[PDB]
RNA sequence: AUAGGGCGGAGGGAAGCUCAUCAGUGGGGCCACGAGCUGAGUGCGUCCUGUCACUCCACUCCCAUGUCCCUUGGGAAGGUCUGAGA
RNA sequence: GCCAGCGAAGUGAGUUCAAUGGCUGAGGUGAGGUACCCCGCAGGGGACCUCAUAACCCAAUUCAGACUACUCUCCUCCGCCCAUU
């Protein structure tokens, strides 16, 4: 019953990142990742010490629910536009091997189809911001859960913008009809020290991106779960 | 100071929450009525205002301001009119007052209370104290020779298999015994009925040639079989007065009740007591102190002196004699080192100990339910190792009841229940217990406790029983002392988990025997079938669709003879009681493992081996058996009455092996071609207007005990319920010795016990652990 | 004759202590009805009206208690993460965190929050490691005995 | 099976320290130093030393020092004794290649002694027999 | 007769007669052996919290168990200084508990031989200091 | 005669779906003992010497704080009277 | 006609600013259908698919009984009218 495992986009300063930490070990959180923005713009390979969180964080993270320390994890979040930079993932694969669990950022229906069948990845990132063309097909979606492969949606619509509000609501609902919802997990960006919410609250976002009545609750914590249980066979 | 100023915040949030709970429980809406606790609460608190206490009547005689016909009978002879049908006890007008009274083989008794304390028996029985009315469990005296009142019984519990009292030299003077008896020699393993004996000599003259005497305590569903049995074995032969015995027994006491005559040979007199003295069973750890603290010795040596006006002269010249003057203060002072001990669990094997007892109603505490602890003093720690090695009381033990005229002189004398709570009233005593006693209640009592779950090593010392006997004058006026103590009492429902939580099965019917497990069985079948078809359809779900006779038990008259015929072909109802044989059927069921030679242990102390011949050589030793079964659920499982075990396949194993916490697989739906013949009667009842066989009855149950089901079914569940004392659910059934040794023959490998179950109104099999605790 | 209700409990979480001392049933009861009808439309802004009150609010602690109906907790409950920016004469950002949804049942809505403040005050020990402030605890725990 | 146990009796022995006790010490599991060990604790009564004995136990071996330091209740009739309870890190390596692990198992420790806990006690409370 | 057939029930072993007084004011938990590791814990975390609600106010709990269960009552006791995280002082008390063995067989010319016995208790005692 | 279709009245100590997964919720239940308190065996010390060592030999593994079990709105709970829990 | 109570933990639901008859899927029974299978007496059974499963109403200490508000339903007793022989 392992519960409230979501990852943070954070990287600005220590003090701004360790207050995301303690106000999530506040909440509910157990397992609190930090991902790493990676794209085709400078094409910088930070692995072997990115952040150091265990040599830089006073060793106690305690919350106030089951009262357990926090496994911290490292995740990858690559952003990937042409085809050219797909085949940098398969020759650092074997180079370095860190980065726990690999998410993947597609933007093209032809190199959404090698990354449910060919590219070896953990999950998909899927965000669509301002006018992003991007239809789902469904032969893509069948294969990706029959082999284990999740699916992100990574919201913050209630600070920034109100018209990105339109965009996360309407995207998730194309991949609503066709997913049926077997892997699907929902996290949240932050970079202001306040842009995270509690543990049951995710349970109503959930149902307010429709997707189920009781498997909401299962999409922050079960699936969730498979995360690190299928990623940790891809590092071995 | 904000994390200063911080903590007075918090601080005062663990105090308002608090304070907004703790003052709304004794607030209940700003009423005065609903303040009271719920167990005592009476809906007549507006008619009469003398139903409350004393304190809370003067805020509700301020609240007065802002907010049929007579009975002039004799009571008396109504009630003794209607105890010509019925038994109706000494304290029947106890029970029936606040107890649902159902009618049954017998008498009237209470079964179920109005009040609803279900989980508050069980809570009372394992920490707090409990006791019962069970006076149905008749007695027979047996009076003749040393060589007589045996040679007669030897050929009637079997020596070599069960426990024995011929014998014994160690159950005769210290204790009592508990055993299955049987009918005449030639072993026919068809009657039989459980009977906890007593035996008692005098220790002074120490020869077989004084008066010896030994009582058969019974289920009245076996008083026409016993009592038919030893005469078959032995030798072929003004003013209101209560009517404390029978009507029933008094209106046969001239041609045949009681049956009182004599032999001439053996001289064994036969001495049929139904309702002669009355038996309270005293189930609890706190039971142990309300019986030393309420109950009070009597005081030999104040009456003895000079006091000579009346009779009670019987004591008397008791106290006369030197020698029972000394032994009443030794049954005194182990009675009064009862306080010292802690619980009734740890005493060895029902002893017993009688004495003498002046009657615990001169205390008479004003306030009700008083419980109180132990003292703080724990001192005299070798008077208590004395009794629990040893435990030897002979001295002590003095059945002085077992006497015919001195018994007959505790209910000569007719006291009044009423006048003596008058005297109270007289005397005015506002805070002490000042009775006059020239003359008292000096009459004795026995005291006998019951262990529980001996042979299941689960608990060791669950139901731990005292029994209160005692003659028939003093009923109710021994009952009330106790209620005021704190004792919650329960009926023949709360007797009816005294024994499906212990493990051992139930003594009115559920032990299937030849005459008497035939006649409950089918009076059980008598009110389901009427509970049947008084639901109307699309209400209850069917039973030919699901699985088999149920939950009507009696295949077993056909399911023994076809587990001899699966078999044999490639003396009826017997059960396998023989503890020296449940000693080998335990080591095969009970440990389940395997790390280097034997069962959860490798030393063992005893002997592992497979031999399945030696298996086969007991299965043609004791043809068509029936052996009963403890079982215990995992997870996810609640057993019903009338369940049915099944034999799981080799894909069971293989999937419970690959997940754990895996539910078990479903069953296949089955034909039912008797439909067919429904309206072909409906259309012919209503055609013949202008054999009922509706939706689950037919006498064709010969092909279905071969192979009916998907997975094979082989033993029933009788007390299927959720246990309290485990924590999930605990069955108890019967099964055969085939049934089981066809399923430990195929599995010399790991877990063996694990065998599925199947309610018949659902469809989900369930497994179980088998495990046979003897 | 009686209607079924639901009590959700709410926590401010933030810096800046000074959005604390401005709380208020007026402002409190002015937020969420505006934002239901920001979020959502005029259908859950009233409809999530005819029950909605106020009952339990400490300024000093940042405990929020809500009423809300049978029939609809799920809008209420699921507009709880786009409370941002109350406005006021500063600036301002709180955002409130549920603990755990209440099915009617006051008591146990209170027994809830006594746990919850017992666990905060035990992690508060060794974290801030304060002479004075380790008085004011002992000062917490001998006055609930008395209670 | 080679484990590595640090020490975590840590302020409480240093007036000890000054008596130089006796120090009786339980590993895990071994029967017949149950009869070597009281053979010790019976002599130290007899041989001249102050009124302080030291035990140990953890793993499985904390229901065996119990068990002897009662045996010596039964013939010195010591009248105060002090049970600390703290954790004892166990990390044993064994082999599947060689695979380690970190174990918190629980300790206990009895400090049978007559003299010089008259000063002690305030909330230290050993039993008086 | 001990050697070839014969049975052994072991009766009780006397704790007092302090848990119908002891769930009163303070809290007693007796832990018993092969039922589970994970609710005994758990079961000493709700009743540590039961302020009003469990018996009458949450004040201090200790702990019994014989030779086996002494094994395992030390375990749920040092796991509670980590779990609850506040100052708990842990005081234990040494004891000797009798046991009264009984084996009797189902022979006539057999008498029961009651065996003489005793077993390690302790009392973990659990306070509630005010740091 | 065909209780074939439609409708209505009276009566019963009539009854008012179950099961499986999952989730919410109020609770209840969740057993002081391994024939290890001079325990047994092995190799040395030693035949009287054991701050002797090893065997989860009784598996109880695990960052051990319940992914444990059962139950949770009726035949009339509704009124609204009579009677019982002294 | 008149006279008798106990503040003490914890109701196989036990709330008290008043919890709980949930969803999906598979069945039962009651209608309807078959290009499907088996048994061979034109017949019957099984398999599969669609649909009905409600109204009256709400525990507040509990139980027995009377009375009253009822229909997805089953059993007993009949009436009226239509049509048929």
């Amino acid at each position: 019953a392992v519960f409230a495992d979501l990852d943070l986009r954070a990287g600005s300063d220590l003090k701004a990142l360790r207050g995301l930490v303690e106000t999530a070990a506040h909440l509910g959180y157990s397992v609190v990742a930090i991902n790493h923005i990676v794209d085709f713009k400078e094409k910088k390979q930070e692995i072997e010490k990115p952040v150091a969180v265990s040599e830089l964080f006073t060793t106690l993270p305690i919350v106030q629910g089951k009262s357990r320390p926090i496994k911290i994890l490292t995740r990858l979040t690559i952003i990937v536009s042409d085809p050219s930079h797909c085949n940098v993932l398969r020759a650092t694969s074997s180079r370095a091997r860190l980065y726990d669990v690999v998410a993947v950022f597609p933007k093209t229906e032809k190199l959404f189809h090698i990354a449910c069948t060919h590219l070896d990845v953990d999950l998909v990132c899927i965000t669509v911001t301002e006018k992003l063309p991007f239809y789902f097909k469904r032969p893509p979606i069948n294969v990706a859960i029959d082999r284990g492969l999740a699916f992100e949606l990574v919201y913050s619509p209630a600070i920034k913008d109100s018209t990105m509000r339109r965009y996360t609501i309407s995207s998730a609902l194309n991949l609503m009809q066709i997913c049926k919802g077997k892997n699907v997990i929902i996290s949240s960006a932050a970079e202001r020290p306040l842009e995270i919410r509690g543990p049951y609250d995710v349970a109503n976002l959930g149902l307010l991106f429709g997707l189920s009545e009781s498997d909401a609750k299962a999409a922050v914590s079960t699936n969730c779960r498979a995360a690190l249980l299928h990623g940790e066979t891809r590092k071995t | 100071k904000y994390i200063t100023a911080s903590t007075f915040a918090q601080a005062r949030a663990a105090e308002i929450s608090a304070m907004l709970k703790a003052v709304t429980q004794k607030s209940s809406n700003s009423l005065v009525f609903q303040t009271l606790p719920r167990h005592m609460r009476r809906r007549a608190m507006s008619h009469n205002v003398k139903r409350l206490p004393r304190r809370l009547q003067e805020i509700a005689q301020k609240e007065a301001e802002k907010a049929a016909r007579r009975c002039h009978m004799n009571r008396t002879l109504e009630f003794n009119r209607r105890q010509k049908k019925n038994i109706w006890l000494e304290t029947h007008i106890w029970h029936a007052k606040r107890f649902h009274m159902v009618k049954k083989w017998g008498y009237c008794l209470g079964e179920r209370p109005t009040v609803k304390s279900h989980r508050a028996c069980y809570r009372a029985m394992t920490n707090r104290c409990l006791l019962q009315d069970l006076s149905y469990y008749c007695c027979l005296e047996l009076k003749g020779k040393e060589e007589e009142i045996l040679k007669a019984l030897s050929g009637m519990c079997n020596i070599d298999t069960g426990l024995t009292f011929a014998a014994v030299h160690c159950l005769s003077g210290k204790r009592q015994g508990s055993l299955v008896l049987y009918r005449v020699n030639k072993y026919p393993r068809e009657m039989l009925g459980p009977v906890t004996f007593i035996w008692k000599s005098q220790r002074t003259p120490g020869d077989p040639s004084e008066s010896r005497q030994l009582w058969i305590w019974l289920h009245p569903t076996l008083k026409q079989d016993i009592l038919e049995e030893i005469k078959a074995a032995c030798q072929c032969v003004g003013e209101n007065a209560k009517p404390i015995k029978k009507i029933i027994g008094d209106g046969t006491r001239d041609p045949c009740l009681p049956y009182s005559w004599i032999s001439p040979t053996t001289g064994i007199i036969i001495s049929d007591l139904t309702m002669e003295m009355n038996r309270f069973r005293l189930i609890g750890p706190l039971s142990h102190s309300i019986l030393t603290e309420a109950i009070k010795a009597a005081s030999v040596h104040t009456v003895g002196e000079d006091t000579e006006e009346t009779p009670h002269r019987w004591w008397i010249e008791t106290c006369k004699k030197p020698d029972s003057v000394s032994l009443h203060c030794r049954q005194e002072a182990i009675f009064e080192l009862l306080g010292g001990i802690t619980s009734p669990a740890e005493i060895p094997a029902g002893t017993i100990l009688g004495l003498t007892v002046g009657d615990p109603r001169i205390n008479l505490p004003q306030k009700k339910s008083k419980a109180l602890p132990n003292p703080e003093k724990c001192q005299d720690n070798e008077k208590v190792r004395q009794l629990l090695l040893e435990g030897v009381p002979v001295e002590c033990t003095h059945s002085f009841i077992w006497n015919q005229d001195i018994c007959k002189s505790v209910t000569e004398n007719k006291i009044s229940d009423q006048d003596l709570n008058r005297m109270r009233s007289e005397l005015l005593v506002p805070g002490s217990q000042l009775i006059l006693g020239p003359h008292e209640s000096k009459i004795p009592i026995l005291l006998i406790q019951q262990p529980g779950k001996v042979t299941g090593e689960d608990r060791l010392g669950w139901g731990s029983g005292w029994d209160v006997l005692l003659p028939k004058g003093w009923g109710m006026a021994f009952w009330i002392p106790f209620i005021y103590r704190g004792v919650r009492v329960g009926g023949l429902k709360e007797s009816a988990v005294h024994s499906q939580y212990k493990r051992s099965p139930n003594v009115p019917g559920d032990f299937p025997d030849c005459p008497a497990g035939m006649l409950f069985a089918e009076e059980q079948a008598k009110n389901l079938l009427e509970k049947y078809k008084r639901r109307p359809p699309a209400k209850r779900p069917n039973y030919v669709k699901l699985g088999t006779l149920a939950p009507f038990c009696c295949p077993w008259e056909q399911l023994t003879q076809d587990w001899e015929s699966r078999v044999q072909a490639y003396s009826h109802l017997c059960v396998l009681r023989s503890r020296k044989l449940l000693k080998q059927l335990s080591a095969w069921c009970g440990p389940s493992s395997e790390d280097s030679r034997g069962g959860r242990r490798a030393p063992g102390r005893g002997q592992q081996g497979l031999t399945r011949e030696a298996c086969l050589s007991i299965l043609g030793h004791f043809p068509r058996a029936l052996v009963w079964v403890s079982l215990s659920l995992l997870s996810k499982g609640s057993p019903e009455p009338h369940t049915m075990i099944c034999v799981p396949a080799k894909e069971d194993f293989l999937q419970l092996h690959e997940d754990w916490h895996y539910c078990g697989p479903q069953e296949s739906k089955h034909s039912d071609p008797f439909r067919s013949k429904i309206l072909k009667q409906k259309e012919k009842k209503k055609r013949e207007k202008r054999e009922a066989l509706t939706l689950g009855l037919w006498s064709g149950p010969l092909p279905r005990v071969t192979l009916h089901c998907s997975r094979t079914l082989l033993g029933f569940v009788t007390q299927g319920d959720f246990s309290m004392a485990v924590g999930c659910g605990e069955a108890l059934g019967f099964v055969s010795l085939t049934g089981l040794l066809d399923m430990l023959s195929s599995q010399p490998a790991a877990q063996r016990g694990l065998v599925l179950l199947r309610p018949p109104a659902s469809l989900q099999y369930r497994f179980a652990r088998i495990a046979i605790e003897v | 004759v009686r209607f079924k209700h639901r009590y959700l409990l709410c926590e401010l979480v933030s810096d800046d202590p000074r959005c604390r001392l401005s709380l208020d049933d007026r402002v409190l009861s002015s937020l969420v009805r505006d934002t239901i009808a920001r979020v959502h439309g005029t259908f859950g802004a009233a409809a999530c009206s005819i029950g909605f009150a106020v009952r339990y609010l400490n300024a000093y602690t940042g405990i929020v208690l809500l009423r809300c109906r049978k029939e609809f907790y799920q809008l209420v409950w699921s507009a709880l993460p786009f409370i941002t920016y109350l406005e006021n004469k500063g600036h301002r950002y709180p955002c409130f965190f549920n603990t755990l949804h209440v099915g009617g049942t006051i008591r146990t809505c209170q027994k809830f929050l006594i746990q919850y403040n017992r666990r905060q005050l035990l992690i508060l020990l060794q974290n801030c490691t304060d002479e004075g402030e380790r008085e004011a605890i002992q000062k917490s725990v001998t006055r609930s005995c008395l209670l | 099976m080679e484990n590595f146990r640090k020490v975590r009796g840590g302020p409480g022995s240093g007036p000890f320290a000054d008596l130089a006790p006796g120090a009786v010490h339980m590993r895990v599991k071994e029967g017949s130093k149950i009869r070597n060990l009281m053979a010790f604790a019976t002599a130290s009564m007899a041989q001249p030393a102050t009124r302080a004995i030291v035990f140990s136990g953890c793993g499985r071996a904390t229901t065996k020092t119990v068990t002897c330091a009662e045996i010596l209740k039964r013939r010195l009739a010591g009248l105060h004794q002090v049970t600390r309870l703290r954790y004892r890190s166990v990390r044993e390596v064994w082999q599947s290649a060689s695979l380690s692990v970190l174990k918190n198992v629980p300790g206990l420790a009895i400090l049978l002694s007559k003299d010089a806990l008259d000063p002690r006690q305030p909330g230290y409370q050993p039993p008086n027999p | 007769g001990a050697v070839e057939a014969e049975l052994d029930p072991v009766e009780y072993t006397l704790r007092k007669r302090l848990p119908s007084r002891l769930p009163r004011r303070p809290n007693d938990i007796y832990v018993n052996m092969k039922t589970d590791f994970k609710a005994q814990l758990a079961r000493c975390q709700k009743l540590l919290d039961g302020g009003a609600r469990g018996q009458n106010a949450c004040s201090e709990i200790y702990i019994h168990g014989l030779g086996l269960a002494i094994n395992r009552a030390i375990n749920i006791a040092l796991q509670l200084q980590a779990g609850s995280f506040g100052s708990l002082q842990v005081a234990a008390n040494t004891s000797t508990v009798e046991l009264v063995d009984e084996l009797e067989p189902e022979t006539d010319t057999r008498e029961p031989l009651t065996r003489i016995r005793n077993n390690s208790a302790i009392h973990i005692r659990v306070f509630r200091v005010t740091p």
